[PDB]
């Protein structure tokens, strides 16, 4: 739980000044949104990128939060397989 | 650069770039400029190229030499992915501004999700200056007027910076102490509490009481200096309008096509017919963005890159007017070294000979009225 | 990129798929050397790449 | 209830319901009532709402405190689910029948496979009586009539309750017995074979040949007292006609729209064009089922659910009639509380700021020709 | 054979096959025949049919007791699979060429990729001669001119007995000697080596070498014998044209339709209104390749396959002409006994009791405009 609930937080200060919104030619754009149209990725164009997009069985924000929560839950399943993948990993075993 | 190395028939069979105009080919860093044109969306579209329901319109540049300060379909900015439909013919601008100094091979280009990239023709565009001149301002809808080039560039460096030495911190507070051996020794033999001390035990709360306070306050300090965030905007722009355009003033009709292997030529006979209200000869055959062209009935306006350009290109064999009503069958020859550059020769190797392009017709008043063929393209052998 | 990092999916993928390596590497540092800078060791070694 | 809570984009650009009719609002049970209307199927649909290939006609109500007896897509029965297609308007009609008093708030709605319940507006309606009035009754094509709300009851509690008690038959003719630690003690020691006596050997041999037994003929007596059945009627309706509509008197172009965040109103831009032989007002906007009223245009005659009604909404800046020909850019702006109520303001959070929406334009005659709008929605903050 | 078996509605409910013609049904070895005509894509078609954005123009026999030496939708060769649209109208030509003698009945049929074999109607065709004298010449693109029945066959042959002679051999160089005890014993004990002498050291690398060897080569002298070869030809073909048809002169409306079960016979209840210049009266009506005809208006030119011929099936209650204008409800009654042959009547036992069919109009003139009839099929029992 620490570790999913503390990710945003932790990275809301950098990159929050990116989410003021624009109205570029017409359109509400975020900074970021900006830094992506603008600085042309040849090979990694727009419909690759996985953001959310909304829902029709979904509230707005929040959508971090719940997001983060989830995280924290995965998280403590992957760190549960994880160490006893490690705890396997540090073997002195020989063959 | 790129495609030359991509199925001949993809090429031929995909997205038809025609009417494009440059409006420069040198440029400072800061300076616009301009590639607009329209393209066809083949409807015999391949079977492995997925229909483009999705698909974005990029530039292909190593790295953003350029910016692209706009891009349009239809006159609509389309930032994110569109769903363009068989059949149909659209126009486009995109507006690039300078970055870096080179020589760019400039290309106008459509990636289709599922598909892959479809890459209109390229023309060489030189920059020059520094790049240390370039300057990407916005008037936020906060207002507040940044430079989008280096803003929150020191929030980054900063942010980053604290965090990785709070991290070197606590891995020195310890490697001052000796780590391997002796903790080994230290645990083996039992005496595993004694290598965390009660200092040991909370200098460790110091550490995280105080990231989750760093952060928890930041947090809420940012939340000030910034008090309206929008998220990321994202999603498909379905309702894309395009050109339904006036349907052919002339109707053309392959009665067959074919090529000599090896080669520098396609050869068509066409029989076509005269359905306006003036007289038309044919001034261009336009296949993978070569434009062969019959130079007693066009010369090119738009500076067409040259390695694609065949200004004396097109042969046709009875090239006389063409009044309304009456049906000519004629004997086309399209025939340059663009044809084995750009490996439309390798139809060839291709598990469908099948080839398709457009047709170019002008009246003696100058209207060009465009006509689009696609048939078979079977090889000849001596 | 910074328009990839958004509110559904980064706040779920990035989580999940680095805890991995510190739980791996903390399962042996901290146990076999009461080493405590496993899950940090990581961290910096991912940001420093 | 419930659509408060989905993003207000998608509610803007996924169906727009309009002109919807309630031939009452206080029903007995057993009274029928009637909604019906229009609703058309915004050709820009979001991308993470699959396109409604596969869709269905319900209505929302908290359980069937009303049946539906009945519901029309272009005069065509939809019992199963149907293919709806973009850009297309359609028109419907619900005939509900009252079940259970209370006060319902009733909305008729389309759920999209792939996709979630769009949900249209919904009016109190109020069912007085008592619930044991409900009758439904149906001629059978053998017809016999029946009342579906309790036919074939009595054979369900019949069957189910026999088998039912067959079954604790079984685990009493040996709970008689003691069934754990002597059983148990008994198996161990070797002895198991003790335990199954021959009279135990089949008395069990009973229970099974009687259940075979007791469900071979009871089956064959089931195919006499109702000697044709057919199997359950499935599979998705596809050719659902639409209107296609007059297209439109009236050609409205978004110049720009915007709303005040925080703020209960929305402001737009038009420039509008009649196209029409008279002249037209702009009598309502609608978006989100909000209709946007100007009291000096517009009177509803339709009982719209009052929440929804802004009845002096709408105030456009120079709302003069407009002959044919002539192109006039207004200001319109739409104000009431149902734009924070129904927390269309909440687009500030939503990944997409565009909106759509109806317009409406009555000509001096009285006939309303509906536009339709759609562009961005630039927020403005203080 | 075999559409019998197929749920009735789908054959009612998918495509259409109108206007066949075969041009003989007795041939002779190398004689070629000609079955063309029309067929509808029933724009309701079945949910668990995929829509038939690929599908495949086949013929049913048992092998090919036919060869299929051309097919054409809309003048098109279509050796491919092909992109089909719902609604769509198309003129189909199917050239069979004779093969094995015998009495064969032959179908024209469209496979679709995720839905099933779509069986038209089957006349049966007889083949005199010996198969013996099948030829099959092809002119190939460097020409060369070659008999495809047999072509290549003396090198797949050669090759294949050559290298399974030279697999045989390995096997015969060692059970020559003893197999199995003898070398399990030698194995066991520790004497393993022995058993892999120098001389089967490489008599080995004899093998291996020369396999190598009489690789290389003979692949070096096959791209000689043939220096031109392409790669197999394959992709859907999507530009498919159709008819989009006369939109209908005449416009019918099933109020009502129904089938008495048990029963040969099939009743509808049509409102009929004439849209052109002549008079009309009602010919045919059509459903799942059952053409029921009124013999006081048609009779069948064009040899339809008698089991599915009604040639006095259609009986409408009141078959007076029909002037421009006018409308007329109509009682019609569609008998024969194609309704129990060909299990149309088994529709009581599908999960989807609705029905589709061609009507067909003649004037006094003789044209024959075509209308589409579909709606609910109720059943009635005595
Ligand atoms: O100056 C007096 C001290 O020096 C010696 O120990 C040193 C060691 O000799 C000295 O080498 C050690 O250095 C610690 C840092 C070295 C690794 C630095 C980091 C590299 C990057 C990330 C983590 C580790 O720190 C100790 C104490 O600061 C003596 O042995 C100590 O007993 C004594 O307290
Ligand atoms: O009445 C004389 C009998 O009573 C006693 O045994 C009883 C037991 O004391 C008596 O408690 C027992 O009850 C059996 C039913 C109790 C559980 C009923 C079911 C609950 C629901 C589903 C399965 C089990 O049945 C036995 C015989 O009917 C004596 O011990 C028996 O020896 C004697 O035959
Ligand atoms: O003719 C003199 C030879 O004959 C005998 O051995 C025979 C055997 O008796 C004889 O039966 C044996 O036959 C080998 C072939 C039999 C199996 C043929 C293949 C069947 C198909 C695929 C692989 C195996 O070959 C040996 C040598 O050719 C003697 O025992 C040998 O010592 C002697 O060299
Ligand atoms: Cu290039
Ligand atoms: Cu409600
Ligand atoms: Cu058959």
């Amino acid at each position: 739980l620490a570790w999913g609930l503390l990710f945003y937080p932790g990275n809301w200060p950098i990159i929050a000044p990116l989410h003021v919104p624009v109205e570029y030619n017409g359109m509400m754009m975020t900074l970021a949104d900006l830094q992506g149209y603008h600085y042309v990725r040849t090979g990694t164009p727009e419909y690759i990128r996985m953001v959310e997009k909304g829902t029709l069985r979904t509230f707005g924000k929040d959508v971090a939060p719940v997001s983060a929560f989830f995280s924290g839950f995965v998280s403590i399943l992957i760190y549960f397989l994880w160490h006893f993948f490690g705890s396997w990993f540090g073997s002195e075993k020989f063959v | 650069h790129g495609e030359k190395s991509q199925a001949a028939f993809m090429r031929m069979r995909t997205i038809h770039w025609f009417d494009l105009n440059w409006s420069k080919d040198q440029v400072s860093v800061n300076e616009t400029m301009s590639i607009s044109g329209k393209f066809h969306v083949f409807a015999g579209w391949p079977e492995t190229v997925d229909k483009p329901e999705v698909a974005f319109l990029n530039i292909g540049i190593p790295g953003p030499v350029f910016i692209r300060a706009g891009s349009w379909i239809g006159g609509q900015l389309v930032p994110r992915s569109v769903s363009l439909e068989l059949g149909e013919t659209y126009e486009f601008k995109v507006l690039l501004k300078a970055r870096r100094p080179g020589d760019w091979h400039v290309h106008t280009m459509m990636n289709v999700q599922g598909g892959g990239p479809i890459i209109g023709p390229g023309k060489w565009v030189t920059i020059t200056g520094s790049m240390g001149d370039f300057k990407n301002p916005i008037t936020t809808l906060t207002g507040e007027t940044i430079d989008l080039e280096t803003y929150a560039l020191d929030g980054v460096y900063g942010w980053h910076l604290f965090w990785y030495l709070l991290g070197v911190a606590w891995m020195v507070y310890w490697c001052r102490k000796p780590v391997f051996i002796p903790r080994r020794i230290a645990v083996d033999a039992g005496k595993a509490d004694s290598l965390i001390t009660p200092t040991d035990k909370k200098v460790g709360m110091a550490f995280a009481a105080g990231t989750l306070a760093i952060v928890a306050v930041s947090m809420g300090q940012a939340n000030e200096k910034y008090p309206v965030t929008t998220p990321l905007q994202a999603g498909l722009m379905r309702g894309i309008k395009s050109l339904e355009l006036p349907q052919p003033t002339v109707s053309v009709k392959v009665v067959d096509a074919s090529y000599r292997v090896p080669g520098r030529a396609m050869q068509m006979t066409l029989e076509i017919t005269n359905n306006g209200d003036s007289a038309v000869r044919l001034a261009e055959f336009n296949t993978a963005s070569v434009r062969f062209l019959d130079a007693d009935v066009y010369e090119d306006d738009t500076n067409y890159p040259d390695d694609l350009l065949a200004e004396e290109g097109l042969s046709v064999s009875d090239n006389s007017p063409l009044a309304p009503g009456e049906t000519r069958t004629v004997d086309v020859t399209a025939s340059d070294a663009a044809w084995e550059v750009y490996r439309l020769a390798d139809l060839i190797y291709d598990p469908d000979s099948r080839f398709a392009g457009l047709l170019f017709f002008i009246d003696e008043d100058g209207n060009r009225q465009m006509t689009m063929v696609d048939a078979p393209l079977i090889p000849t052998f001596i | 990129w910074t328009d990839w990092k958004d509110r559904r999916l980064w706040v779920t993928v990035a989580p999940i798929v680095s805890i991995t390596f510190p739980a791996a590497v903390q399962a042996v540092l901290w146990w076999r050397y009461r080493i405590a800078w496993g899950a940090t060791l990581c961290v910096l070694g991912l940001l420093l790449g």
